C-alpha cells in the first residue's frame, strides 16, 4: 500500500553533494571547553587547569592536531555501478 | 559520569528474544531509520473502515488530522486511501462551516 | 510428472514469507526458515536458491523473502542467529511449564466437555473474534451466516417442539440454550477453522519433559547457574522486578533482597558486566514468548 | 546415508566368525548388526545437516568440542572405532577369496618391537599385553575401549575410553570413570586438561593432539558376552591381542620413507 | 549367596515375557555370581554388612573404590529385578528379532498407556506420578526415553526427594524423616548411586584441596596471588556450592522406588542389538506398581 | 499451517541444496527415513499418505494424527542429546565454550 515510487530511464544515478560525517576536532573541541570553563569559573581560575593541560598537548605541534579522518563516499560509483542491474528496466 | 542518553542505548523489552547486535550502535540507527508509525492503522478510527463524513459533528476525532492551525494534512502524511482522504477533508470543511472546529 | 516433483522439491518445502526481512518491533520468536549451505557449497556461492549468493557472505546461514525480484536480486539477510537461541535455551535445562496447568499439547490426551460449557462463548467467537478483520468482509460474516443459520430454522423449528415444548410455552432462558447447543451441535460436523493457526504449546522451542534430574560428577543440580546481564540500573517502571539478558533471552530478575552496590557504582553501563543467575521457573504466553524468570545470584 | 563398509572376505566372516577370537554369530552382532545400527543412528542424527558429507572420523573432531553435539560425536567415534578394531582383527585385509589363501603368518614388525622397548622401559611385547589386560578389567568398569597409542614425542602409551570415547583427542578421551571416585592425582590430570583447553585463543575452544590409535580392542557387550559370557572379558582381550593382524598394526606405525 | 536373591527369580525358570531361561541366566544369575565374586575379593566384610552400608562406608575413597562400584552394580541390578513380575506378552524366545528396520517405527509414548499403577489399586502412586509428572504418559515417556538415551551401562530410576533438609537429628525418626516433597526422574551411569547424599560435593572438597596446595607450592615460590586466579576459584566454588544447595539447606537426598537397567547385558542375549525400545516396552508392562508404591514415602504436606 | 503453530521449527537450519531427487525411496508408512531429517516435511508427507491410503478422511484429522508423531519423534531426540551430554561430563568429558558461553563472548 505505501505508494512505490517509479523513475522513468535515467542518463545517470548520482548524488550531487554526497553527505560524509566528519569527526569534530580534539583540540577545538578542548578549546570549546576551556573557554567555556573560563566564562564560569573565571579566566585562569584552577578548576580549567586540567583543560588548559590538555590544550596545550593537542597543539603543541598543530594547532589542529593530527587530523586523519578525510573521506569521500562511494555511493556514486556503487549507484553508476548498480543502476542498470536494479533500475527495472524492460527487456529491449 | 554513570549516565547515558536514552537515545543512545536500546532498552530490551521484557519476554523478547535478542543478538549480540542488538547492544550494538547500528541496531540503534536503524531502529530509528525504519521507525515509522505503523501502530496508527489499529488507532486510526478513518483507516479502520468507518465513513470519515460520519464525524463532521465530533471535532476532537477531525482535531486529529489537522495541523496546531488547522490545515488538513497531505495524504503523504495521513496515510489514508484517496476515498477517505476526500471524504476526511470534505468532513473538516462541513465541520469548519457549522461552527464546530 | 515435473510438477509433482516441484511440490516435493526442497525449495517448495519452505513455506511462503514475506515478513519483513529488517523489523524494527519486539521479536517473540523466529520468523524465517534459516537456510544453511556446506562449507564446500559455500566456496562455490551455491545455496540452492536462484541465483548464486554474492561471494562477500561468508556466514552459512542466510534467511529470504524472494528468490529473485524487479531488481535483479535476491532478498535476504546472512544472519541465522534465532538457532543459538533455541540451543542456549535447550543449554539451561529449564523445561517449559504451564502457568494455568493445562494439558500438554504434545500429548493425545482424553479430554472432555468440562471446557466446552461455554458453548455460548466460542461459538460466536467465530463472529466476535474479528478484532482486526475488514469492514465490508466482516459485514459479509453477517448476511453469509444468516442465510446459513436461517436454513436450520426448520429443524430447530421442529426439535423444539419435540424435545423441550415446555419451554417454548413457559421461558426462553432454556431455549437460548438450546439454540447454542444447536448450531455447534451441527457445526462440529462443519469445518469452520477447522484449522487452527495458533501456536501450540511452545512452538518447538523445547521438547523436554519436565521432572527429570540433571547427575553432574559433584551431585545431582539443584539450581540451574547461568552468567547473564543486567540490562536497566534501575528496576522496570511499574514493575518490582528489573531486567537480565540470560542466553539470548529477557528475563524479569528478583533479587533475594539487596540490589548488588555495582548497580549504583556502573550506572547506565552495568550491562557491560556478567553476572550470575539462577532460573527458576520458564513460561510460554499466547504471544508466543517466553517469560523466564531469574534470581540474581550474587557471590556470598 | 552413511553406510556400513564391505569388509574382504565376507562370505567367510559370515559362515566360519573370526577364527580364535569370535564365531559366526559373535562377528554378527558386533559388525553385521553393531555396525548397522550405528550406521543408520548416525544418517538419522546428521541427514540434513553438513555433517552428512564428513566420513565419521572427520565428524568427531569436528563435534568433539560442542557439548550439545555428544550425541553424534558419540555415534561417529563408535562408528570409527568399531572398525579400528575389526580392521586388526581380520584375518587377512587383501581379499583372498578367489586365491582361497590359508596361510597369514603375521607377526610385529622391528619398528613396533622397537619402539615398545623404547616406551616401556624395556618391557618385552608379552609383558605389555599383561599390562594392557590389566588396564581393562581395572580401568573400565563397563563398556569402553582399550587402545595402544602413538603420541607426537613417539612414544607407545596405553589409554582406556569408558564408552565411545576417541584416542585421537584428549578432551574426550573419557579415561576417568567420575561416577566413582577419584584420587587427587586423577583431579590434577583433569584440572592440568581444563586449564590446557582453557589457553586456547579459538573461538570453538579446541586444542592440538596429534594422538594415533595403533590397535583397537573393543569391550562393549556386542563383541565378547555371546561367545566368552559376563565376565569372561579378560580371556577376550588376550584372545584379541594374541590374534591381531599385524599387516595393519604396523602399517599404522609412521616410518617416514 | 541367598543374601541377593528373590522369589521371583528362579534358576531354570523364565520370567514370563521379558526374559526366556537363557537371558535370566546370563541377565541375573550368571551376573550376580560375578559381581558377588569380585565384592569378595576386595573386602572381608562382604558377608558381614549389607550392601547399602557398604556403599555408604566406602564412600568417597579412592583406595575403596573398587569395593563400592561392585558392591553398588549388585544392589542396583536387584533393585531393579525386584519390581518386575512379568507380562501377558509373546515369550522373547518365541518372537522374531527386531532387525533395523526397527529403528524407523515410530514410539507410541504420547498417545497410549498400560498397565497403570491405579489399575491395580495403587491409587497414591498414581495421585503422585500425575502430581510430578504431569500425567503418566509423560511419566512412561520420560522413563523409557532417558533410559534408551544411555549408551552403555547404567540405570534410570524414580526417586522421591527427602523434604529433611535441616540435618538436624536427621535419620533419628522412621515417619519424620520419611517425607518425599516430589518425585523425579534421575539416571546413573556404571557404578553410580541414586542417593546423592554421600557423594555430593566431592568435586568442590577435591577442588579446595588442590587450590590449597598450590596455594602453598606458591608461598614457597614467593608469588604475589594472581589478578583472576582468586576471582576465578572463588567463582568455581560459588558455582559448585550454589548448584548443589537445597530449598532448605543443602541436605538433599532421594528414595529409590524404581530401577530400569540400561546395560546391554540385559537385553542383548533375547531382544538384540536392534530390540532395546522392545525390551523397555516390556519392562514397563512388567512393572508390580505394589512394590514401588510400597516404597513410596509419606507425601510432606506442609503446603 | 505447520511454521505457523511451531514458530521455533524454523530456527533449525534447512539445506536446500539437493543431493539426487532420483534416489529419494521413501516408505511414508512410518514418519522416519532414512536419508532425510525429520522437520516440517516429514509430517506434511505423512499427511499426505495417510489422506491417500484413506485411513483418515478429513486432512486436519491426518495433519493431528502426524503431528503426535513428530512430537514423540522430537522428544526421544531431545533426550538423547541431554543424555548424552550428561553421560560424557561423568566421564571426564571436557568442553572449552558452552553455546551459553559462547554468547556472551560475542
Amino acid at each position: 500500500k505505501p505508494p512505490v515510487y517509479r523513475l522513468p530511464p535515467l542518463p545517470r544515478l548520482k548524488v550531487k553533494k554526497p553527505i560524509i560525517r566528519q569527526e569534530a576536532n580534539k583540540c577545538l573541541v578542548l578549546m570549546s571547553n576551556l573557554l567555556q570553563c573560563w566564562s564560569s569559573y573565571g579566566h585562569m581560575s584552577p578548576k580549567c587547569a586540567g583543560l588548559v593541560t590538555e590544550l596545550k598537548s593537542c597543539t603543541s605541534e598543530s594547532a589542529l592536531g593530527k587530523r586523519n579522518n578525510v573521506q569521500k563516499s562511494n555511493i556514486n560509483y556503487h549507484a553508476a555501478r548498480l543502476y542498470d542491474r536494479i533500475n527495472g528496466k524492460p527487456h529491449d | 559520569t554513570k549516565k547515558i542518553d536514552q537515545s543512545l542505548s536500546k532498552k530490551l523489552p521484557k519476554g523478547t528474544i535478542y543478538d549480540p547486535f542488538d547492544f550494538s550502535m547500528g541496531r540503534i540507527h536503524l531502529d530509528r531509520k525504519y521507525q515509522a508509525n505503523k501502530n496508527s492503522n489499529r488507532n486510526d478510527i478513518m483507516k479502520s473502515g468507518a465513513n470519515p463524513l460520519e464525524f463532521y459533528a465530533r471535532p476532537r476525532i477531525l482535531s486529529r488530522y489537522v495541523t496546531s492551525t488547522g490545515r488538513i494534512q497531505h495524504r503523504d502524511i495521513t496515510g489514508l486511501s484517496a476515498k477517505n482522504q476526500r471524504r476526511l477533508s470534505k468532513a473538516i470543511r462541513r465541520c469548519q462551516a457549522i461552527g464546530l472546529m | 510428472t515435473l510438477a509433482e516433483l516441484l511440490g516435493r522439491s526442497r525449495i517448495a518445502q519452505v513455506a511462503n514469507n514475506h515478513k519483513p526481512l529488517t523489523y524494527t518491533g519486539k521479536k517473540f520468536h523466529p520468523t524465517h526458515q534459516i537456510i544453511e549451505t556446506k562449507p564446500s557449497t559455500l566456496y562455490r556461492q551455491e545455496w540452492g536458491l536462484k541465483s548464486a549468493i554474492p561471494s562477500k557472505i561468508k556466514s552459512r546461514y542466510l534467511v529470504y523473502n524472494d528468490l529473485d525480484t524487479l531488481e535483479r536480486i535476491t532478498t535476504f539477510e546472512p544472519r541465522g542467529g534465532t538457532q543459538w537461541n533455541r540451543l542456549r535455551f535447550q543449554e539451561m535445562g529449564v523445561p517449559i511449564v504451564s502457568n494455568i496447568g493445562r494439558q500438554n499439547p504434545f500429548f493425545k490426551y482424553i479430554s472432555r466437555p468440562e471446557d466446552e460449557s461455554h458453548a455460548k462463548l466460542s461459538l460466536f467467537k467465530e463472529m466476535k473474534g474479528d478484532t482486526d478483520i475488514s469492514p465490508a468482509a466482516m459485514k459479509k460474516r453477517l448476511k453469509k451466516i444468516t442465510a446459513l443459520i436461517r436454513s436450520f430454522q426448520d429443524e430447530f423449528k421442529e426439535w423444539l417442539v419435540e424435545n423441550h415444548p415446555d419451554e417454548l410455552k413457559l421461558n426462553s432462558n432454556k431455549l437460548e440454550d438450546y439454540v447454542v447447543k444447536f448450531l455447534n451441535k451441527k457445526l462440529e460436523t462443519k469445518t469452520n477453522k477447522k484449522f487452527n493457526t495458533e501456536i501450540i504449546g511452545t512452538g518447538g522451542l523445547s521438547y523436554s519433559l519436565p521432572g527429570k534430574l540433571k547427575n553432574s560428577p559433584n551431585g545431582v543440580i539443584q539450581r540451574t547457574v547461568v552468567p547473564g546481564r543486567i540490562l536497566n540500573v534501575v528496576k522496570e517502571n511499574n514493575d518490582n522486578k528489573w531486567l537480565a539478558a540470560i542466553g539470548g533471552f529477557v528475563a524479569d530478575v528478583v533479587f533475594f533482597q539487596s540490589p548488588p552496590s555495582s548497580f549504583n557504582s556502573m550506572g547506565d553501563f552495568i550491562r557491560m558486566k556478567t553476572f550470575l543467575f539462577e532460573i527458576l521457573e520458564a513460561s510460554m504466553e499466547k504471544n508466543g514468548s517466553v517469560s523466564m524468570h531469574a534470581r540474581l545470584l550474587e557471590p556470598q | 546415508i552413511h553406510v556400513v563398509p564391505k569388509l574382504p572376505n565376507s562370505k567367510a566372516l559370515l559362515q566360519n566368525g573370526v577364527p580364535n577370537i569370535l564365531s559366526s554369530s559373535g562377528f554378527k552382532t558386533v559388525w553385521f548388526d553393531y555396525q548397522r545400527y550405528l550406521c543408520d543412528k548416525l544418517t538419522l542424527a546428521t541427514a540434513g545437516q553438513s555433517l552428512e558429507s564428513y566420513y565419521p572420523f572427520h565428524i568427531l573432531l569436528k563435534t568433539a568440542g560442542n557439548p550439545l553435539q555428544s550425541n553424534i560425536f558419540n555415534l561417529a567415534s563408535s562408528i570409527h572405532n568399531n572398525h579400528l578394531f575389526v580392521e586388526n582383527i581380520l584375518p587377512s585385509a587383501v581379499e583372498h577369496g578367489t586365491n582361497s589363501n590359508a596361510v597369514v603368518k603375521t607377526e610385529p614388525s622391528r619398528l613396533f618391537l622397537s619402539k615398545i622397548k623404547d616406551s616401556f622401559n624395556g618391557s618385552d611385547w608379552e609383558v605389555v599385553k599383561e599390562e594392557m589386560i590389566y588396564r581393562a578389567e581395572n580401568e573400565v568398569l563397563g563398556q569402553g575401549w582399550l587402545f595402544l597409542v602413538e603420541n607426537n614425542e613417539k612414544k607407545l602409551f596405553i589409554l582406556t575410553s569408558n564408552n565411545n570415547g576417541t584416542p585421537y583427542y584428549f578432551p574426550r578421551n573419557q579415561s576417568f570413570d567420575l561416577n566413582s571416585a577419584i584420587s587427587i592425582d586423577e583431579f590434577a590430570t583433569l584440572k592440568q586438561m581444563k586449564e590446557l583447553i582453557g589457553k586456547s585463543t579459538k573461538l570453538n575452544g579446541k586444542v592440538q593432539d596429534w594422538t594415533m590409535p595403533i590397535i583397537c580392542v573393543n569391550l562393549w557387550d556386542h563383541a565378547y558376552l555371546h561367545d566368552y559370557g559376563v565376565g569372561n572379558r579378560s580371556k577376550y582381550v588376550k584372545n584379541v591381542l594374541d590374534n591381531l593382524n599385524w599387516s595393519v598394526v604396523n602399517n599404522r606405525i609412521f616410518s617416514g620413507i | 549367596s541367598t543374601r541377593y536373591a528373590l522369589e521371583h527369580l528362579k534358576e531354570g525358570a523364565p520370567l514370563k515375557g521379558l526374559f526366556s531361561i537363557e537371558g535370566l541366566q546370563k541377565a541375573w544369575f550368571d551376573r550376580v555370581k560375578y559381581l558377588d565374586a569380585k565384592l569378595n575379593d576386595c573386602t572381608n566384610e562382604a558377608q558381614q554388612k549389607p550392601l547399602e552400608t557398604l556403599i555408604h562406608e566406602n564412600s568417597k575413597s579412592a583406595s575403596k573404590k573398587h569395593i563400592v562400584n561392585y558392591a553398588s552394580s549388585l544392589y542396583n541390578l536387584k533393585f531393579s529385578m525386584s519390581s518386575l513380575q512379568g507380562c501377558i506378552r509373546t515369550p522373547p524366545e518365541e518372537c522374531p528379532r527386531l532387525g533395523p528396520e526397527a529403528l524407523l517405527q515410530t514410539p507410541d509414548f504420547n498417545r497410549t498407556i498400560s498397565n497403570e499403577p491405579l489399575t491395580t489399586g495403587n491409587e497414591r502412586l498414581q495421585a503422585a506420578l500425575i502430581s510430578s509428572f504431569g500425567s503418566l504418559m509423560e511419566f512412561r515417556t520420560l522413563l523409557i526415553n532417558s533410559n534408551l538415551a544411555i549408551s552403555g551401562d547404567g540405570f534410570t530410576w524414580l526417586v522421591a526427594r527427602r523434604q529433611l533438609d535441616k540435618r538436624a537429628m536427621r535419620n533419628d525418626m522412621p515417619n519424620r524423616d520419611i517425607e518425599y516433597d516430589k518425585l523425579f526422574i534421575l539416571n546413573t551411569y556404571n557404578a553410580g548411586t541414586p542417593f546423592n547424599f554421600s557423594t555430593s560435593g566431592v568435586m568442590n572438597e577435591l577442588n579446595n584441596q588442590y587450590t590449597n596446595m598450590e596455594k602453598q607450592r606458591a608461598k614457597e615460590a614467593g608469588n604475589l596471588e594472581d589478578s583472576e586466579m582468586t576471582a576465578k576459584q572463588a567463582k568455581t566454588k560459588f558455582i559448585y556450592e550454589t548448584q548443589q544447595k537445597g530449598f532448605s539447606g543443602k541436605e538433599v537426598s532421594y528414595i529409590p522406588l524404581l530401577a530400569i537397567d540400561a546395560s546391554p547385558k540385559t537385553w542383548l542375549t533375547d531382544y538384540g542389538v536392534f530390540g532395546k525400545r522392545e525390551y523397555l516396552e516390556r519392562v514397563w508392562d512388567s512393572i508390580e506398581w505394589k512394590i514401588v508404591e510400597s516404597r513410596l514415602p509419606q507425601r510432606t504436606k506442609i503446603q | 499451517l505447520f511454521y505457523k503453530q511451531h514458530p521455533w521449527e524454523l530456527s533449525r537450519p534447512k539445506i536446500l541444496v539437493e543431493n539426487e531427487i532420483g534416489d529419494e525411496n521413501y516408505d511414508w508408512s512410518h514418519m522416519l527415513q532414512i536419508g532425510r531429517p525429520l522437520d516440517g516435511e516429514s509430517v506434511i508427507q505423512r499427511t499426505m499418505y495417510l489422506i491417500k491410503t484413506k485411513q483418515y478422511g478429513d486432512m486436519v484429522e491426518a495433519y493431528d494424527h502426524a503431528r503426535y508423531e513428530f512430537y514423540a519423534l522430537r522428544m526421544q531426540e531431545e533426550t538423547e542429546q541431554q543424555v548424552a551430554l550428561e553421560e560424557a561430563e561423568m566421564f571426564g568429558s571436557l568442553f572449552g565454550v558452552s553455546a551459553i558461553e559462547h554468547g556472551i563472548q560475542k
